RNA sequence: GCGCAAGCUCAAAUGAAAUACCACCACUCGGAACGUUGCUUCACUUAUCGAAUGAAGAGACCAAUGGUUGUUUUGCGCAGU
RNA sequence: CCAAGAGAGUAGCACUGUUUGGGAAUGCAGUGUCAAGCCGGCAGGUAUUUGUCUGCCAAGGUUAAAUAUAGAGUAGGAAG
RNA sequence: CAGACCUGAGUGUGGCAGGACCACCCGCUAAACUUAAGCAUAUUACUCAGCGGAGGAAAAGAAAACAACCGUGAUUCUCUCAGUCAGCGGCGAGCGAAGAGGGAUUCAACUCGUUGCCGAAUCGGGUCUUAUAUGACCUCGAACUGUGGCACCAUUUUUGU
């Protein structure tokens, strides 16, 4: 899919995006992606990072010692922190592993504690393609969670079907696409079988039907 | 074929280690028309297929060609080998059905 | 010819006329061809040529003849031969087997 | 040469078309007597190509064997003996069934020689061989130069020597060397040869 | 967050394990369509097979007919070349 | 102005047996099964796939001479 | 509208075959005794016996070999290797080879079926000529294809058409 032989207006998504109806509501559109065929108990699944120019994703948390520097200064530039203790009561409840997944696309760690966050919170950053990178005492927070914020992410899982969110209707049709298209472009430079067991993938928008790109 | 003879192996130049016994001055070889090997011998195809085309298929052909249809094709993994015999002949199978089919169908 | 020694000997030969795309016909007998050549029976045969007085009635047939084998071929093709019972067998079905009557001997009145 | 689509055809065996062919010949046979002369084969593609080419002295047969395997004929089927030869379907059968047929031929009448023959068809019980046979006589033939070969002493008979290709397969004459070997100075010579006698003229 | 509404949400909340915008890997039946092909009915009579005979009346005879046996000039329908 | 015309139920494979010094198979025979885009086919003594590379081109068809004679060989020598 | 053709009979007509012989051959087939201190595997033996069937010898024979070369070039046979570092094998008993080299012998090599082969089959049988072919003519074997030509070494591949 994505493309057609001699290379003229190339042409599946395209017809997909300028047919699709326009609205006032602020539609999202989301890619679903289907797998299908596979070597099940031979294969280690895809939990993987794909890294979409221009998702509406940037909003990120940080788990630093408690102590003034940057914990306290953190706090007063309200940005969340995570302290040891309150990151080992975040991660149990099925309440806030979806919020957590949901609501935070990019993770930031300390230096003095490098080693018990991937013991700790790893496992539901595995998933999320946004593992907790590290941050210094002198550490810039907004210049240092670049693609983690572009990032959306592919589990596999055995799932035939996951659906995930390529941009909204304010991402131009190009950064739509062009963010379908970069998915597969990361697809196939991460998954073993390429394309070999994608089925299908569609775009759809909030109100809008999925559209399957050909 | 012919993919196997063209201006071979200058042999060289010295025996042993990659190299042996003297280097060669590699006469002409091979005019060997036995390269004549059907090839494509035109006649060979030709009437081939007519008459392949005139008798349709075999049981099986079809019956791998079932699961091609379906896509059961490690399948025929064994009809191909047993039933043909050994791993080439089963690769010539799967052509040979395959191919029938495929364009067959357009 | 469709009547010939084997005739495995000649039968791909429709369909190699069909494939060279020319006429060819199926003839009856062996005998009579065998009697313009004057032999006791003749094997297969073709017209390359004749004089141009003649081609009308056989421009006129070859078409037919095409037509009624290489343009239905495939029809043909499609259309096996064979399958005949004995005589008594139909005379049965149509009767004290299976058409005696109303069927078999079924339900004819209503 | 015609032959050409011939063979292909001919080597359709399998399937349907053959099998019509095949049965008339095997209700054909199945209605028959054992072996008959021909007036031409029914696989004439074979015949031609192991050979046939149209004249007298040309002699052309159909003949039947059962197919099938053998017993070890033993009266009562008992063997006394040490273990190894036995059992009802014993030793299986060195010899070829062609070889036999074509012997058989050999043997049918006092004359023929079996130039080779070839298989036509097989049942559940006969298989059937068109064995091209030439009779040795015809002044035409005889007077054949290309063929007269045929004509002599050797001819007394070839084909219980074991003188066909196939008779010569069971006589398993393969010319690579070390799949060669043995039977190449027949079973015997070479046995004859390799277990020789201290002949050395001195000492 | 969604939409015409708005319900549930979300962002409550517990338990053993949590959902609207909702993309889905978790049984089971269910079908024709999906034409194929597998085992199966029971259809049949032509291979085979048993018997029988110097192969001595198979079928076409029954009601007012059959023959859907046809084959078939001929017809119409269709469809096609 | 190009052609370029080489062996099938055989080859093969299974299976069985038999057979071989020949070994994860030397053959053969039976039975079943059953091959060639021809970038082919056959061979290259550890099974295989897998790939090269190396040697040939089978499966029809004829062919002195140099050898034998081995017990029972026949014409005509030579002998111990 | 009408009588074939085709096949299978029966004659006539001309051959052939049998059985011999069978030392050696050529096929085929195919013991046990023995040994293993037993013995079944093994061995004997792929021998005996049996059977078929030839010749003056037969057999074999012209690459789907050998090789691993500085290469070889039908077969046969001999010598050789090697009773072996090939090896098989109650792995024991017992078994067990090839290639090459030297060498003898040899100037040994050969066809058809898939190639346009084709101005009444170029053929063959018969006939009749010619003193044989040839000539000739039928017969009618033969266009279900015999001839010729050509035969994956070539033809010059190929292109100098």
């Amino acid at each position: 899919m994505s493309k057609i032989p001699p290379a003229l207006l190339s042409e599946a998504i395209q017809n997909v995006l300028k047919d699709r109806k326009e609205r006032k509501f602020k539609e999202s559109i989301d890619l679903q992606v289907n797998l299908k065929n596979y070597d099940p108990q031979k294969d280690k699944r895809f939990s993987g990072s794909v890294r979409l120019p221009h998702v509406c994703r940037p909003r990120m948390t940080v788990c630093l010692l408690c102590d003034l520097v940057h914990e306290d200064i953190a706090k007063k530039n309200d940005v969340p922190t995570m302290n040891q203790e309150e990151l080992k009561k975040l991660n149990k409840n099925k309440k806030l592993v979806k919020k957590m997944c949901n609501q935070y696309d990019a993770f930031l760690c300390s230096e003095s504690i490098i080693k018990t966050v991937p013991r700790l919170v790893g496992p539901h950053m595995h998933r999320v393609g946004k593992f907790p990178t590290v941050c210094a005492q002198n550490e810039s927070l907004p210049d240092k969670v670049l693609e983690l914020q572009s990032t959306v992410k592919f589990q596999l899982k055995k799932v035939l079907c996951l659906g995930t969110c390529v941009g909204h209707v304010d991402m131009t049709e190009d950064q739509v696409r062009q963010n379908v298209v970069m998915a597969i472009n990361f697809l196939v430079s991460l998954l073993k079988k390429n394309w070999q067991n994608l089925k299908s993938a569609y775009i759809k928008s909030t109100m809008g039907k999925s559209q399957r790109i050909y | 074929a012919a993919t196997k003879r063209e201006a071979p192996v200058p042999r060289t130049g010295i025996i042993a280690g990659f190299n042996k016994g003297y280097k060669t001055t590699r006469r002409a070889r091979r005019p060997s028309s036995n390269d004549r090997y059907a090839l494509p011998h035109k006649k060979l195809r030709a009437v081939k297929a007519i008459i392949s085309d005139l008798v349709g298929f075999s049981p099986m052909e079809r019956r791998v060609q079932e699961l091609l249809r379906v896509g059961k094709d490690k399948r025929a993994l064994k009809f191909c080998k047993k039933r043909l015999g050994s791993i080439k002949a089963a690769k010539k199978r799967r052509a040979k059905v395959e191919e029938a089919l495929r364009q067959q169908t357009k | 010819a469709n009547n010939v020694d084997p005739i495995e000997l000649v039968l791909w030969m429709p369909t190699l006329c069909r494939a060279n795309k020319i006429p060819y016909a199926i003839v009856k007998d062996k005998a009579r061809l065998g009697d313009a050549i004057g032999r006791k029976t003749a094997t297969c045969v073709a017209f390359t040529d004749v004089n141009a007085e003649d081609q009308a009635a056989l421009k006129n047939l070859t078409r037919s003849v095409n037509a009624r084998f290489l343009a239905r071929s495939d029809v043909i093709r499609r259309q096996w031969g064979g399958l005949q019972l004995s005589l008594r067998s139909r005379a049965e079905l149509r009767k004290k087997r299976a058409r005696t009557a109303g069927n078999d001997a079924a339900a004819k009145a209503a | 040469g015609s032959f050409m689509y011939l063979n292909e055809l001919w080597k359709k065996k399998s399937s349907d078309v053959m099998r019509f062919i095949q049965r008339v010949r095997a209700w054909e046979f199945r209605h028959q007597h054992t072996i008959v002369r021909l007036r031409r084969p029914t696989r004439p593609e074979k015949a031609r190509m192991v050979g046939y080419k149209t004249k007298q002295g040309y002699v052309v047969f159909r003949v039947r064997v059962r197919r099938g395997g053998r017993k070890r004929p033993v009266h009562k089927g008992i063997t006394y003996g040490k273990p190894n030869t036995a059992g009802v379907l014993g030793r299986k059968l060195n010899k070829n069934n062609r070889v036999v047929a074509e012997q058989r031929l050999g043997k049918k009448y006092g004359n023929l020689r079996v130039l080779n023959s070839y298989w036509v068809n097989a049942d559940s019980t006969f298989l059937w061989y068109e064995v091209v046979a030439v009779d040795p006589m015809h002044r035409a033939i005889r007077r054949d130069p290309r063929i007269n070969w045929i004509v002599n002493a050797v001819h007394k008979h070839r084909e219980q020597r074991g003188l066909t290709s196939a008779g010569r397969k069971h006589r398993g004459l393969r010319q690579k060397g070390h799949k060669a070997s043995k039977l190449r100075p027949s079973r015997r010579a070479a046995w004859r040869r390799n277990n020789r006698m201290v002949f050395l003229r001195k000492r």
